[PDB]
RNA sequence: CGAAGGUGUGCUGUGAGGCAUGCUGGAGGUAUCAGAAGUGCGAAUGCUGACAUAAGUAACGAUAAAGCGGGUGAAAAGCCCGCUCGCCGGAAGACCAAGGGUUCCUGUCCAACGUUAAUCGGGGCAGGGUGAGUCGACCCCUAAGGCGAGGCCGAAAGGCG
RNA sequence: UAAGGUGAUAUGAACCGUUAUAACCGGCGAUUUCCGAAUGGGGAAACCCAGUGUGUUUCGACACACUAUCAUUAACUGAAUCCAUAGGUUAAUGAGGCGAACCGGGGGAACUGAAACAUCUAAGUACCCCGAGGAAAAGAAAUCAACCGAGAUUCCCCCAGUAGCGGCGAGCGAACGGGGAGCAGCCCAGAGCCUGAAUCAGUGUGUGUGUUAGUGGAAGCGUCUGGAAAGGCGCGCGAUACAGGGUGACAGCCCCGUACACAAAAAUGCACAUGCUGUGAGCUCGAUGAGUAGGGCGGGACACGUGGUAUCCUGUCUGAAUAUGGGGGGACCAUCCUCCAAGGCUAAAUACUCCUGACUGACCGAUAGUGAACCAGUACCGUGAGGGAAAGGCGAAAAGAAC
């Protein structure tokens, strides 16, 4: 899940980041606070995924 | 433009308590946790978009973390900000 | 400070000895004065805080030469 | 019986505060000494 | 470069029951391994009102130093050491004393 | 540990 | 099949000491001959820790003051409720600023803390609680005063403005 | 590298991975909030308030970038007066702050000693300030010597508690010369002939070596005591590996290591060869450092306290010759000998360790050793600078005592 998205264009990279932030990051957080989340390992996994996308954007845009 | 992602990070979690429950059933207002800065405008926009509800006004306050005496050591909790959001006649959550 | 702008003379500490050879710290001061020198190259007066020895140095050499050395020193006059 | 210490946050900060120390070189040496000793509190912080 | 792995049948050289055979289940970062029916401890498990109520005395497995267990040859009927050699570009373990690959 | 916000809250007399 | 250390006993040398051993101890010790010393404590109103004495003595912090019934509890003079009594009332009431920094409220516990007991508490643990266009800060303006671009002065630091 | 992992107190819950993108280690990258030289302005440090320029969902409002001071350079503007200068704006370059000691320079004590005390000593010490480096400073004779000779500076052992200085008291204390470590000499004050002509500094390429991850690494069993043996007993094997650490009592042969032999995609220091850039070889002639040397006055430094006092530096006032000239050779003069000041550059031997790795100890073993073996410069005390503790040990394994 690192080189799969390396070759995509910047437009899709921004799109996938938005849905990563939108869903599975905000929704998971609300679920965990309310106590309805039992698989807490998704939170860390989603956070790392967001970091991966941002790393690609910087090495794509500008430099 | 990072307004969309900003709105996705200001909200942290809902607040559950007796005061929260009575406020919801009586004043039709939701109390929830927000980021440390979380200006009133950002909270208002975030609730309108993420929760797809109409809001009237937002009141915010900062809660100071308590000092706890854990084991042989003294510690302090982190300050957090809670906001009261007053929904209009139409409420969803 | 009490520093000559030409020769660089500055106050130097020393002793003063009495008949009983008692030694007390003193300070020797240069004979500084404020003087206006006329420069024909630039056609105006330049004020320098120069000592009596420095004024003799200016007379022996040229005012233009001294000014050039001051400029090379890197301090505005 | 009025005692010597009459607390006042404004006077404490303006007298022994971090910015008061940095104003003069002697205060800067005070901070330098306390950094060397490893003190957790460099100065009286509000 | 660990001589004792997840799935190995080993024997005990020194301890309460030397010479007893078994199979390792896990290895700890502190050089300790867990085997079946070798080092049994009658732990007094307290009762808890949570979902689990074991109570009584539980016969648990106690970790033993990896140095006290040697992989069994299974052919010569005795304990034997382990060495590493490179074959077809891969590092593999082998016995000694007529060494064969694992 | 250290609190740094002694802001004034004067209730109207 | 038991080292050092600890604790008794019995022998032994004119002495500081040595030897053997009972019990505890639990893994180190060291002959002889030489070598080097942070090499020997009863005192220094010695230093640190521990423990005695006075002694179960003085004291328990304003002489405004308590009494009873019921409740809870293992236990009630002190906690809760009720009825009386007494005290302050330009305060011992109600508000702030400064200063404290959760001491606020609820549930629960009585080890330590409370100069006594304690079910009680400003004590322990957990949870909850601080909502502003109009209050204040922030912000605009300035007093004493501070800092101070250039500048003046000063061995350097720096002083004054 | 890998069959294990998601740092610790500290278990749990929910999961990843097991033949390769789980985790871990190393190189090179990305992100890097706010305070702090803090640098857009301000400020009670981690806060408040802006201007301009770039792009965008309801005008709403957002995102990014820039905007300190000083020095130098260039451009454009620009007074009192024509010109001009001062001044102003803009752009580029450099600096700012911190850091244990060592180095150079600018200032500079007192206690104390003299059995008092003032010269003197302590002492150019403590301390304050400035500047730079990995070292710094000094350094190629206007030096010594003795009329015999050596040839930059620096450091160590002698000379030597010697000669001298000294209320000739207390004390201070050389040089010449000798033995060692290490050695390197140059450039400008200027023209001509010849002009990459050696040596240097900065950027590419290639070899070797080293650092930043690592890999393999020999050889033991049976009985006795015992909670457990690595111990006793008996018989074996390895050693270019019995250095260490761990393992239920003391292990060369159980484990990690050790001697030994190997390893680098990428980044790097060192020594060479090969390219580019910039100053620059060699010969002839000439020149060869002036408010300086020296002197008067007042001080300081040389072991040398003004004494018969040479030599050097300087505050003040004076002031040559310039190579047929000048300096020194311890008052001074003559004769001889030696050197050529008033302009600069220069590694080596030398000093120290905030920090990194390995190794060692007739060093300590918890009132010792760093104040701190235990999240200590902490708790605590003080307005503040500052002062500053106590506290280690279950067991082989929690098997930490169900009932």
């Amino acid at each position: 899940m690192k080189a799969k998205e390396l070759r995509e264009k910047s437009v899709e990279e921004l799109n996938t980041e938005l849905l990563n932030l939108l869903r599975e990051q905000f929704n998971l957080r609300m679920q965990a606070a309310s106590g309805q989340l039992q698989q807490s390992h998704l939170l860390k996994q989603v956070r790392r995924d967001v970091a991966r996308v941002k790393t690609l954007l910087n090495e794509k845009a500008g430099a | 433009m990072i307004r969309e992602e900003r709105l996705l990070k200001v909200l942290r979690a809902p607040h559950v308590s007796e005061k929260a429950s009575t406020a919801m059933e009586k004043s039709n207002t939701i109390v929830l946790k927000v980021a440390k800065d979380a200006t009133k405008a950002e909270i208002k926009a975030a609730v309108q978009k993420l929760f797809e509800v109409e809001v009237e006004v937002v009141n915010t306050l900062v809660v100071k973390g308590k000092v706890k005496r854990h084991g042989q050591r003294i510690g302090r909790r982190s300050d957090w900000k809670k906001a009261y959001v007053t929904l209009k006649e139409g409420q969803n959550l | 400070s009490r520093v000559c702008q030409v020769t660089g003379k500055r106050p130097v500490t020393g002793n003063n000895r009495s008949h009983a050879l008692n030694a007390t710290k003193r300070r020797f001061l240069p004979n500084l004065h404020s003087h206006r020198f006329w420069v024909e190259s630039e056609k105006r007066f330049v004020t320098l805080r120069v000592s009596a020895k420095g004024m003799r140095v200016i007379d022996k050499k040229g005012i233009d030469t001294v000014l050039a050395e001051l400029r090379a020193r890197g301090e505005k006059y | 019986m009025k005692r010597t210490f009459q607390p006042s946050v404004l006077k404490r900060n303006r007298s022994h505060g971090f910015r008061a120390r940095m104003a003069t070189k002697n205060g800067r040496q005070v901070l330098a000494r306390r950094r060397a000793k490893g003190r957790a509190r460099l100065t009286v912080s509000k | 470069a660990a001589k004792i792995r997840r799935d190995d049948e080993v024997i005990v050289l020194t301890g309460k029951d030397k010479g007893k055979r078994g199979k390792v289940k896990n290895v700890l970062s502190s050089g300790k391994v867990i085997v079946e029916g070798i080092n049994l401890v009658k732990k007094h498990q307290k009762p808890v009102p949570a979902l689990n109520q074991p109570g009584g005395i539980v016969e648990k497995e106690a970790a033993i130093q990896v140095s006290n267990v040697a992989i069994f040859n299974a052919a010569t009927g005795k304990a034997d050491r382990v060495g590493f050699r490179f074959e077809d570009g891969k590092k593999v373990r082998f016995f000694k004393s007529n060494s064969e690959t694992i | 540990r250290p609190v740094y916000i002694p802001r004034p809250r004067p209730p109207h007399p």
